[PDB]
């Protein structure tokens, strides 16, 4: 999920936007 | 800002600035 991608490594505009509506 | 470590309220702001209007959701748990 988001934390595991985010978190605990290193996060990117490109996941953030994975959880944007 | 984006390209970091981000956990907890730090990664809440992080979606909030990036997604604006269009919202989002946050699932610590997926």
């Amino acid at each position: 999920g988001i934390v595991e991608q985010c978190c605990t490594s290193i996060c990117s505009l490109y996941q953030l936007e994975n959880y944007c509506n | 800002f984006v390209n970091q470590h981000l956990c907890g309220s730090h990664l809440v702001e992080a979606l909030y600035l990036v997604c604006g209007e269009r919202g989002f959701f946050y699932t610590p748990k997926a």
